[PDB]
């Protein structure tokens, strides 16, 4: 074989984390198609990376024939919604119902990108969720997507919780994780000038609003602010500072983000199978 | 498609039946004989691919959602769902092509966005067979399926409303599996496996 | 007669736009006292600048004594609220009422900070307010301060109009101006991927939002980005992403800051008087 | 400014603004009847050459319109203008010499307007009340470097009662007049 450009499938998409993750280690990306609804999610992807993604809109109006033109796929992930999957949501909805039967789509259009068996040609993928669901919901996502989940929380590599379960076949995903001289361990390393942080791993984030007051500048409690935030989840700082987007929107999109130090940890085995740079 | 099958190596049925049963019916059309060809279960949520393996090989993978007005334990889109997944489970594997046939059936119990779902999964849209008497609409299911003949079956003069309808009155009456509906439509198969007299 | 760093008295500060021009100048600041009390104004020159700026609050509060301990200066600059004294104020209040009458409080702490008599040392200082206001606050100003203005409209190095008055004695004030190419001259230059500009030149900027509407993205109307906003106005981007403002805010601290080329281009004379780099 | 010796003291030189208060100052003897006083009362045209062309001047006094007269102005003009103009006319740092200076508010200055004419002219004012029968029937603020103007001062008088008297309501040069008689140790008499 000869490594060639890596080609994505992203259902659920965000903020196009996946992209940035392969660009920023230096993979080569053919083509990523992106399937997200939300368009200010879709407004900071199009224009941090500059039009090279292609954004589809509904991941349920993806058909068969969509993927077998828009593909072939080396690479499909995702990480479907989550508010009617977690525990402390009183009003969830479950796997089957609400925004939780959004996970079908993907193990739906996961099989309709996966090779044939007559082609034997490499073919990864990873799906994402949260590690606070009933064990009955982890249970039928691993019978669906036929294997069983890896737990990475983001406080070995940034300075925040965040506990999630990662399916998938990626090279190296049980490999113990190990954090970089350039990931920022402690909260205080990811705060702007004159403030300082009183504890050094906040509480898991979302996308709502003393954990809520984390940091003192001057004496007085302050919240963070999104470039503080920005950092906190790995991104480049003004990730989000996108169309005239404020306090709101910016911590809604990066509330439901993934932790990209994580990603990058699960996407570097990638290198060897798609050609770089 | 598939192609005609002889009857002199016509072999039987190997069916594997979801949620509900249908040995009684398919038997008294002589697709079984009287001794199991036929595997039933109900509860597939601990059930995984090689199971299905063990269990086959299958030519028929049958699935229905329970009948209107017996409430499930589950939502109803778990049974469109899980018959996707075990369907997918029993498939013949390309290189190897044969015979196969599944079958999908909903006493009105999926509502109308569970419906999308199941016609989304199952790459058709569902047939309306009805259960009509003295001109007034009795019963109905929805059938998915890629059984030869499955479509020219429609009722195109049952409206949504008058399902809709149905579906309210008869389960807030609070009835079981009407398979007479869906009986004759396993009968262009027999030219593909054995009839037993 | 040795170069020594300067040290600087910024009246009505704003976001710190006379210290960003004389570091990008390369001209080592002593001493940089701004009398601000917008807070987020001051956190933007806080958090822009690393605790660089002492800010003294409000300029009323400055007495003789303050600007002898804090002194000596060798710049005085300001540019003192202009919503009094705009005709497009229709409850304009005058040069003499309202916010208008803070220019006397420049006026008297610039004789104050004025060098003594036998003391010649170098000392050069700046007034700047609109153009747009009646003749008789004009030359009521260019009477206290005892010197006529030069108008400078940033339409010759900024993607904007904006004419504005400065009174001062730097040297090379009436020189011409010249655009340096890094200087974005047409808005096109200074918009983000996939958005056209309707215009060349955008009309002045003020502290609140046709010609409101001067960008078309995927061929409909759209308004200008904060992001757009603040290379219109030559600050490095996401200068103003600062302590979770929004739209509205950060428009109103660059709607009445000065255009930094303008600035950059009356302070870089200064360069041949103190120590640099 | 340590006093003058009576043979030495010269005729004093005034700049009266906005108000004119020769006819005051020559019943005190500062003045001869028949001119050491310019009076200007439209200063928005006055260069620092026009204020040092018009001789040196030992005596600048401005004052705002009478509490009665409805002003041309803002009050705070009679308070910028004089500071201006002020600075305009005391001797350079150089040559030391005696110099006054006086300005004075017949409560025409509104309450905000008086903290900014307090930080302009670098003195409290001081309150000149006219009372007869117990209660106050006029009054004046003025700032001055006059020797023994604050202790004229009335501290039972307030900043309420002055307001009322201002929303009750000629310049009462009365209340000013004897204000510049520390003045007389520093020029001439004229009898
Ligand atoms: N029906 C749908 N089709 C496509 N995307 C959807 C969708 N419903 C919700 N989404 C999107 O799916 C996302 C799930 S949160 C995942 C965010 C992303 N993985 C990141 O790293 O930023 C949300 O941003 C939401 O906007
Ligand atoms: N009383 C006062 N004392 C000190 N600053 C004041 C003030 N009243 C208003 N200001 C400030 O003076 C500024 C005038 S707008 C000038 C902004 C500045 N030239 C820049 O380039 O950013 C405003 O930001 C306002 O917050």
């Amino acid at each position: 074989m000869r490594r060639r450009p890596i080609r994505v499938l992203s259902l659920f998409d965000g903020i196009a984390t996946g992209y940035l993750v392969l660009k920023e280690l230096g993979i080569k990306v053919g083509k990523y198609v992106a399937s997200e609804v939300c368009e200010e999610s879709i407004a900071v992807g199009t224009v941090k990376h500059e039009g090279n993604i292609k954004y589809v809109n509904d991941v349920r109006n993806i058909t068969k024939k969509n993927i077998e033109e828009w593909g072939p796929f080396d690479l499909v992930i995702g990480g479907s919604p989550c508010n009617d999957l977690s525990n402390v949501n009183p009003a969830r909805k479950g796997l089957y119902e609400g925004t939780g039967r959004l996970f079908f789509e993907f193990y739906h259009l996961l099989n309709y990108s996966r090779p044939k068996e007559g082609d034997d040609r490499p073919f990864f993928w990873m799906f994402e969720n949260v590690v606070a669901m009933k064990v009955g919901d982890k249970r039928d996502i691993s019978r669906f997507l036929e294997c069983n989940p890896v737990m990475i929380d983001a406080i070995k590599v940034s300075a925040a919780h965040r506990a999630r379960y990662f399916w998938g076949n990626l090279p190296g995903m049980n490999r113990p994780v190990i954090a970089s001289k350039n990931d920022k361990l402690e909260l205080q390393d990811c705060l702007e000038y004159n403030r300082i942080a009183k504890l050094k791993k906040v509480q898991t984030i979302t996308t709502k609003s003393n954990q809520l007051f984390p940091v003192v500048m001057n004496g007085k409690e302050d919240v963070l602010w999104c470039t503080e935030l920005e950092r906190i989840f790995g991104f480049p700082v003004h990730y989000t500072d996108v169309s005239n987007m404020g306090r709101g929107a910016r911590q809604k999109l990066l509330g439901r983000s993934w932790s990209v130090p994580v990603i990058r940890h699960l996407f570097a085995p990638l290198k060897d199978y798609f050609a770089c740079e | 498609m598939f192609e005609t099958v002889p009857v002199w190596r016509r072999q039987p049925v190997r069916v594997l039946s979801l949620f509900e049963d249908i040995k009684k019916e398919l038997t008294s059309l002589g697709f079984l004989e009287s001794g199991g060809q036929l595997k039933h279960v109900v509860d597939v949520t601990d059930t995984v691919r090689k199971d299905v393996e063990e269990w086959g090989p299958f030519d028929l993978v049958y699935g229905a959602t329970p009948p209107l007005g017996h409430t499930c334990d589950r939502p109803p889109s778990w049974y469109l769902f899980q018959f996707h997944r075990l369907l997918q489970y029993a498939r013949p594997k390309p290189g190897s092509p044969r015979p196969f046939f599944w079958m999908f059936v909903d006493n009105l119990v999926l509502n109308k966005e569970d419906l999308d779902v199941a016609s989304r999964f199952l790459e058709m849209e569902p047939v309306t067979i009805p259960d009509v008497h003295g001109g007034s609409l009795q019963n109905a299911v929805r059938v998915w399926s890629n059984i030869p003949a499955i479509r020219s079956r429609h009722w195109a003069l049952v409206s949504e409303e008058e399902l809709s309808l149905l579906a309210q009155n008869k389960q807030s009456s609070k009835a079981k599996w009407p398979t007479k509906l869906v009986k004759n439509c396993f009968l262009p198969l027999r030219e593909y496996f054995k009839y037993f007299s």
